[PDB]
């Protein structure tokens, strides 16, 4: 009987080991996501004033060219299990942050682009005057 | 039937973070597309600077 | 799974640090640009 | 190849300013300190290929002093950026930290890198004060930027070297900043601030710390960290060290204490036995 | 759409330097070579709409050579790249080598970096010639250790020290380890990579027959870093250097497989578990 | 402010010739004035409700700046009639506001946004047109822009629904070497069943067994019909069919691909 339940005891505690490095793993990734949402926000940002500034450069440009042990089983999984509703919510929460940093990136990374066409288109004009 | 409780939502969060890793592996992919366009946006930007300032010196 | 939650998102902090800092420069030189391109127009003016 | 060492030569040699009846004939000498800064950009690049990273940094600080000469500032920014790259690769913090502070004074992206100097200045240089000083401000730029997270991050290791160099009263208001920035990391806030809050030996702070916790985040309510900052804060107003010893056993086995926690839990413990033997 | 190959005729013919008297009257070769490369660049993105890629890359080389020519090193990176790309879409992988061995050439004259990596890849997976592989993701992880990004640099040794190890090369491999667990220490990011770094390392060292060498690594582990002191790795380790010093492969052979039950035994390891087996065995057959 | 007036000046004004042509400045800035005028009345249409002459206008548009030299103007303006002539349910324009669009931005090396594009012309000759033969067509060729792209994800997506459709007009080993494919450079359970019902359904089920032991490196109700048609029996296919409906209703696609197998039984008893 007795061995059994030492197996268990082995089981819950190191059970309770990983899945606390689950959480701790879980949040520095969020930690960062964060950091990167907000970098991802200047990356925005500068190309939103950079598209103004192309505007600017077309007109100037155009112009110019113009011009005890079951006890202890039991208190291992009340923590487990409070350890793993809680990590269900971390899972749900980076799924969330990922989907919205997606599209963000997609809208970036389509502005890059764009801006980057009209600074060569802007280049190649100006080489002609 | 707390066990089985315990064991029910883990294996939800083990999907939800599988769901999470092929997204962050697209947000990967995407990021090093996003590097390349940035370093091409900056060689542009140089490159216009340059343009323009050439521009008015054979003018003045 | 986590731990590859936290391995990738690393690897992707690189990326995103080159990419701000390349965004942003290409901001300034943009900005010098469009002022070349002001004075051009004032004396071809 | 060409010899760095020559392309240096070249670039001292023209940027040296139009002086005297040549300054009236010379044009803007704006196009000389560009074509020095040039030539030292091809003498670092040279130098970075060589991994001889210290002379790659110099070299960046002298076309970046050039482009200051040239009106260029921008390009002196991201040359100082690059010098910092050399030094900071070839372990020389020093000339990486003064590559920062050219750059952030340039830029005010100055927050990203007066974060990377704090980071410099807390590790490689153990100016623990400066390291303090430049995540406040980087925290600072971050929150005028609506950046939660990035001013989060400044602040929270802002308050963690404040905590350990004896500023507890200031290090739970940077937790309240953390705290009020949170609502709606946060339990973790909690405990911190109390905690600094009994390093002061404000035990009553903590009391309505913890208050505060258990009332506006139901979480934090039913958390050990809420627990066990009830039974320091009862430890404390009983003045028995060891009992307070006991709790950071048992929140150890459960919750391994990382070193700041323990740093500041022994301070409380030497408070407590400070005030035992000062009866005696 | 033009015919590309009357415009890489074209190109052919702009391109030759002006030799002679003529030279006395021509203006710099610089402009003629420009205009070569633009009608190769065009004869390239006409093979490429065509999905004729090794042709659109064999292009895209004349462009960049003629842009060498002209002085516009830097666009003659891009269009290596670009012909590289071409190359490898194409399955020429010799070419994508070459297009990438002259692109990183100019570069390097962090993007080095970055396609030294991409042409480590190559040698290893398409071409086999891991020996090249191994100095490509050496040289890359360097410069990236000379622009602090020490996940890249860490990515690369990896590679690298998995190569070595691989190869035969266990205390090279060993010692790159060690610069990985440097590297690693006092990171929370890198803790797993780092259980997975003493782990190999003391794999390699147990290939070299120092089980010494191992015990010591395996002690410094369980000191330096509680995560892997407790870990299933540094236990695994300990039974692997237990066997070792017995001698009995048996008891080896039943370690990886309780290992492997747990956490599955990746290639790379078992190549290096088996290694160590046919030195105890070999061990056993001297003795006797 | 009336439309039609500002068409009538942009065709009015939209190659100058003799004094008009030494007088007047460039000929590019009449172009661009005109596309520009239709530009303006397409927006006009565009607020009324009026889609498809509001991509007429903006096809008007996209030609003026394109006899102007604004190739990429040109692009975005044929995509916003694209936009106008898809929200109007016209199909037929739409495809054709497509083809210029990405005719453009291929030519012009964009191919990643040409992909983009190609795909949903793609998704508008399946769903609406029902041209599949040329839906084929775009989904593959965008998915192998998609592959220079290195942007995996997006490729796949581009020949699943190559291989899904190609299974249906009945090219069977091939969408099952598409399926390979997608296996290789990667759900992958539905990519092995796929394959083994396609393989099914060209009456071999030699590499149908092959392929599903390929897959021990779904799976099961592959084994019941690879043994319900490796023994003539057009009723326990049709009831593994039945049974498998329960715990994953099957898609349009697996209800004809399983006509055809038992089809492919029946005839087999019959003969």
């Amino acid at each position: 009987i007795k061995f059994t339940k030492q197996s268990s005891v082995a089981s819950t505690r190191n059970t309770l080991k990983m899945a606390q490095d689950a959480e701790r793993a879980g949040m520095n990734t969020l930690g960062m996501l964060g950091h990167q949402s907000e970098q991802l926000n200047n990356v925005e940002g500068n190309l939103d004033l950079m598209k103004v500034q192309n505007k600017v450069a077309d007109e100037k440009v155009a112009e110019l060219k113009k011009l005890e042990m079951e006890l202890e089983i039991d208190r291992n999984l009340d923590q487990i299990q409070q350890v793993s509703n809680r990590l269900k919510k971390m899972a749900l929460t980076t799924g969330k942050e990922l989907d919205s940093q997606q599209k963000r990136l997609n809208n970036i990374e389509e502005s890059t682009d764009d801006l980057d066409i009209n600074l060569h288109m802007n280049t190649n004009r100006l080489a002609g005057i | 039937s707390r066990t089985a409780e315990l064991q029910a939502e883990i294996d939800d969060t083990v999907g939800i973070m599988r769901d999470n890793i092929n997204k962050v592996a697209e947000r990967g992919e995407r990021l090093t597309s996003i590097e390349d366009k940035a370093d091409n946006l900056a060689v542009s930007a140089q490159g216009f600077k340059r343009g323009a300032n050439r521009v008015r010196k054979a003018m003045w | 799974l986590f731990n590859d939650m936290e391995e990738l998102v690393i690897e992707q902090q690189e990326n995103v640090d080159v990419i701000d800092k390349n965004v942003e420069d290409a901001q300034l030189d943009v900005e010098q640009g469009v002022g070349h391109t002001d004075k051009a127009v004032k004396s071809a003016r | 190849m060409s010899d760095p060492v020559e392309l240096l030569k070249r670039a001292e040699k023209k940027g040296v300013p139009s002086s005297g009846f040549m300054k009236l004939f010379s044009g803007s000498d704006s196009y000389k300190f560009e074509e020095a800064a040039d030539l030292c950009v091809q003498a670092a690049t040279i130098y970075r290929l060589r991994k001889e990273l210290n002379l790659a940094g110099d070299s960046f600080l002298k076309a970046a002093d050039y482009q200051k000469k040239a009106g260029n500032e921008d390009e002196a920014g991201n040359t100082y950026v690059e010098a910092y790259k050399c030094f900071k690769s070839g372990g020389n913090s020093v000339n990486a930290v003064d590559s920062l502070e050219n750059a952030i004074q340039i830029f005010t992206r100055g927050a990203n890198f007066k974060f990377e100097l704090g980071e410099i200045l807390e590790n490689d240089l153990h100016d623990y004060a400066k390291a303090i000083d430049c995540y406040e401000l980087a925290g600072e730029w971050y929150a005028q930027d609506q950046s939660v997270a990035l001013s989060n991050k400044c602040f929270i290791k802002c308050a963690d070297l404040k905590a350990l160099d004896g500023q507890y009263i200031e290090a739970s208001d940077i937790y309240s900043k953390l705290i009020k920035s949170s609502m709606g990391s946060l339990k973790d806030y909690f405990l911190k601030k109390g905690l600094c809050q009994l390093a002061a030996t404000d035990a009553v702070a903590a009391a309505r710390t913890l208050q505060e916790g258990q009332s506006e985040d139901p979480n934090f309510a039913d958390s050990r960290e809420s627990n066990f900052l009830k039974s320091l804060i009862d430890a404390v107003n009983e003045g028995d060290s060891e009992q307070l010893s006991e709790h950071c056993k048992e929140f150890d086995n459960f919750m391994r204490l990382d070193k700041w926690k323990i740093t500041i839990l022994n301070k409380i413990k030497e408070s407590i036995q400070q005030q035992e033997d000062d009866l005696l």
